[PDB]
């Protein structure tokens, strides 16, 4: 970025699409990058805007191509365009399944204490077969083993045939229970099966169109997971979304972070590639191009984002962004 | 999640029943060398 | 390829699962979701559009229902009347498909 | 003719190692087919 | 099905219904609550009439 200059030295989705809006409308742009941020808001006290919105209503910029939202307090100051890209509340979480194969867990059933202790009884039968009758009487007994088991010596198959029966039974019984409990995972649940347990936690950020959409509610699905949030101890909430895309990972998948789609897909396609979007979205939104009210470029752009849209082109753009350029490539097509 | 596992405390029930006969099998050893 | 979207859905229903079919997710939805629920939607959405008001150029009633709209949205009065007509009044419930 | 029926000394090692080996097969084959007639899952 | 009334609305194969007329039809309209209101809407909509 330092050798380069104008237009050239930013890159992203936006970047391509500002010339795409420029090429079918015809004028000449420049990418100015906003003075503070925080999309477009709106004070309390001295209600005066801020960020990328207030400089269209302001008349410091001439449009505002960006992921921005379109809400209706924004609606009633600028001129937004139609949806570019739809979007949504998700869910993040860990790659779950992540052991565990190999011969130490050939013998988990019967326990550690188990295996060591059949071996005690092998023994204490085939020298007892020694007693009741070297070489070819650990022979005799080894071959009365492999086949299930003088009055003496009856009596000492019979006991041990009730035993060795009673192992198989509880070990092949108890092998049952583990690919029981298997076989009803989540695994990969849906965002209502998310709200009934609290073993895994969840939570959003802390201020921002996230928390608030869980507030006023009145959805039962929703307002049930608002009522564990609000009361959940230690807090579930994060400062900035660096923070909870990086809770998720250090909490051995006993945590959930919930955002929009958009913000969610792309760190599915980053590294180390640990996270994955779950479930369907929450809520129908979109983001969309700000124009200054009663502005001659309004209709027009408005038109160019739908010829983008059914020629194929914001579908391109979508995908270029998040998955061709994604360093993840390998982890999309090959993860289900 | 269980994990339910097995439980070495109700296995020793018929590591018992075992031992015991294999004394009950010394016991009729000794009794079929004398007649 | 068929007639109408009447016969793409009974097509699905005889072919003994060697049939898919594609439509908006709104109708295919909707279609899980009514007896005898055979059908299912899978995978994501393969692009991005949606549902309108239509207005004629220059009408009074042009602004205010386009505000309007947008107030629903974040009442949550679009995504519970959705909830209602296509998942409540469904009769193959959406607890159904969660082990019953 | 051993293999049948289960499994010198050299020859019933064999046929005790064999034991034990076919013995968690039949058992693995038996526990998991009990799983899957348990809980049905529908395969996409 | 546990004895429990949530057990009895997160399940259709055993249906559920009340009188056509009464206090009892009238508590289920009316509620604000999670557990009953989705019994509702499930006997609203249930056809045939429950
Ligand atoms: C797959 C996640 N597992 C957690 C490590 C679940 C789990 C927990 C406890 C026990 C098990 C099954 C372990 C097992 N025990 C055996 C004992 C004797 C024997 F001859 C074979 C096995 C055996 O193959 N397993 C096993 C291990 C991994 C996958 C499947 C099986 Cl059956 N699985």
């Amino acid at each position: 970025h330092e050798m380069l200059e104008g237009n050239e030295r930013y890159e992203g989705y936006c970047v391509d699409l500002a010339a795409e809006i420029a090429k079918h409308c015809g004028f000449k742009y420049k990418l100015t990058i906003v003075g503070d941020g925080k999309y477009g808001a709106r004070d309390a006290d001295t209600k005066i805007w801020n960020g990328m919105v207030g400089e269209l209503v302001y008349g410091k910029a001439d449009i505002a191509i960006a992921p921005l939202t379109i809400t209706l307090v924004r609606e009633e100051v600028i001129d937004f365009s139609k949806p570019f890209m739809s979007l949504g509340i998700s869910i993040m979480i860990k790659k779950p399944q992540k052991s565990k194969p190999g011969v130490f867990s050939f013998l988990d059933p019967l326990a550690y204490e188990i295996w060591m202790c059949i071996v005690f009884a092998y023994i204490g039968v085939s020298v007892v077969l020694f007693l009741v009758s070297i070489f070819n009487s650990l022979w005799f007994s080894l071959g009365a083993f492999m086949q299930q088991g003088s009055l003496s010596g009856r009596i000492v198959g019979g006991v041990w045939w009730f035993f060795t029966l009673i192992i198989i039974s509880s070990y092949t019984a108890n092998l049952a229970a583990f690919l029981t409990v298997e076989r009803m995972v989540s695994p990969i649940e849906s965002a209502e099966d998310l709200s009934k347990q609290t073993e895994i936690a969840y939570g959003t950020l802390d201020s921002g169109s996230t928390k608030e959409f869980f507030r006023r509610s009145k959805i039962a699905v929703f307002d049930k997971m608002w009522t564990y949030m609000r009361s959940a101890e230690p807090s579930v909430f994060v400062r900035t979304t660096a923070e909870g895309v990086a809770r998720v990972r250090k909490s051995k998948g006993k945590y959930a972070y919930l955002l929009e789609s958009t913000m969610n897909e792309y760190i599915e396609q980053r590294k180390p590639c640990d996270t994955m979007k779950v479930g369907g979205n929450l809520d129908s939104k979109g983001y969309g191009i700000a124009t200054p009210k009663g502005s001659s470029l309004g209709t027009p752009v408005n038109l160019a984002v739908l010829k983008l849209s059914e020629q194929g082109v914001l579908d391109k753009l979508k995908n270029k962004w998040w998955y061709d350029k994604g360093e993840c490539g390998a982890k999309d097509s090959g993860s289900k | 999640e269980k994990t339910s596992a097995l439980s070495l405390s109700n296995v020793a029930g018929v590591f018992y029943i075992l031992v015991g006969g294999l004394g009950l099998a010394m016991l009729v050893a000794l009794i079929e060398f004398c007649y």
